[PDB]
């Protein structure tokens, strides 16, 4: 499931901003 | 009316924008209680203002770290904007100051914690629950955009819940007052509009794309474009394909198709009719926009509130000194702060 793929990913914690 | 409210709002903003408040407190006027969260060049702490006993959130930025990360002008933007705005779903600065080492911004404390925490824990929000938050974002952006401000970092991590269950948009590190196009590559991967990723000049339309991502994430429990690495996420965002969970209502999907629209001539919020294309969409049919602004709608989630200065809705972070050098750092860079 997409839920399961999300929870198993490394991006379920607080996500940092990007910048140049 | 809306147009009249926003005109008066702009008169209030411009006066403060052109003559910013400066050096309106000192660190010794506050008691530091706990770290609410951290960033690359700073942290936000719960503090108590000793004069009043009022609790505030205090954002502490290390000047040398801001310089190293090339965020000088962006930080000046943040302070200048936040001292000048005033809106129910934003935390304006109550005070600001600096010392030898740090920059300080003091704002109303939201004790309900981050929307992020509740969203991940609960899994997802119902459509009514997601709509209640979305309405407050729609009004905030209408306010901000009318002042020629772009926000550029919408995500659940930046949305704090107050004692009444209403939200505060926080962290204006990438906010900018700009009338034309701007070019800075900034934001959070999952929330970047395709224009940003493809290095085009972009405008406030990126905030409306970001709203699409937020609404999707709140309703699904995960964002429309994710992967293990940002580059994979950027590939998904540009490709022009999104999938909706089967539980998404017809109305929700249509709103999202119009918000997550790569074609800027078609993206809701960026058309001739402006924000009203969003406000008058079927998905918002049950939204009383004035009642939300007035904070008369009952929140679908009200947080645990055990008392003043309660931090139970925030995570724990290792507490570190606020060290103040005997020598002034970066005096010229932050002179206007
Ligand atoms: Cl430098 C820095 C430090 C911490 C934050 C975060 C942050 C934490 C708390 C608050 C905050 N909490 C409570 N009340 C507030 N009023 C204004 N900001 C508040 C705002 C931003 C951003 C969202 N994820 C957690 C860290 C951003 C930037």
């Amino acid at each position: 499931t997409t839920y399961a793929d999300f929870i198993a990913s490394g991006r379920t914690g607080r996500r940092n901003a990007i910048h140049d | 009316s809306v147009k009249e409210f926003l005109a008066k709002a702009k008169e209030d903003f411009l006066k403060k924008w052109e003559n910013p408040a400066q050096n309106t407190a000192h660190l010794d006027q506050f008691e530091r209680i706990k770290t609410l969260g951290t960033g690359s060049f700073g942290r936000v702490m719960l503090v108590k203002h000793m004069e009043t006993g009022n609790h505030y959130a205090m954002k502490i930025l290390d000047k040398q770290k801001v310089v190293k990360l090339k965020q000088i002008e962006h930080t000046l933007n943040e302070k200048r904007i936040l001292q000048a705005v005033n809106f129910p779903f934003l935390t304006k600065l109550e005070f600001s100051f600096k010392d030898n080492s740090n920059l300080y911004m003091v704002m109303e404390y939201a004790p309900g914690g981050e929307m992020f925490s509740h969203l991940r824990r609960i899994g997802r929000f119902s459509e009514p629950h997601a709509r209640f938050y979305a309405a407050q974002i729609v009004l905030t952006f209408e306010y901000l955009h009318s002042l020629d401000l772009i926000y550029r970092d919408l995500k659940p991590e930046n949305l704090m819940i107050d004692q009444q269950g209403y939200i505060k948009v926080t962290d204006f590190g990438f906010a900018k007052r700009v009338k034309g196009r701007t070019w800075t590559l900034c934001g959070t991967p999952e929330y970047l509009a395709p224009e940003i990723i493809l290095s085009k000049g972009y405008n406030k339309a990126v905030d409306w794309w970001a709203l699409g991502v937020l609404i999707y994430e709140m309703a699904a429990g995960y964002p429309p474009f994710f992967a293990d690495q940002p580059i994979q996420i950027y590939e998904k965002i540009v490709s022009g394909k999104v999938r909706f969970p089967s539980h998404f209502s017809s109305d929700l999907k249509d709103l999202l198709r119009n918000l997550l629209q790569v074609d800027l001539t078609k993206r809701f919020g960026n058309l001739k009719n402006g924000v009203n294309d969003i406000k008058n969409h079927k998905w918002f049919a049950t939204t009383d926009w004035i009642a939300i602004y007035q904070r008369k709608v009952e929140a679908p989630f009200i947080p645990k509130f055990k008392g003043p200065g309660d931090t139970s809705n925030f995570d724990d972070y290792e507490e570190e000194e606020i060290r103040v050098s005997i020598n002034e750092k970066c005096g010229k860079e932050f002179s206007e702060f």
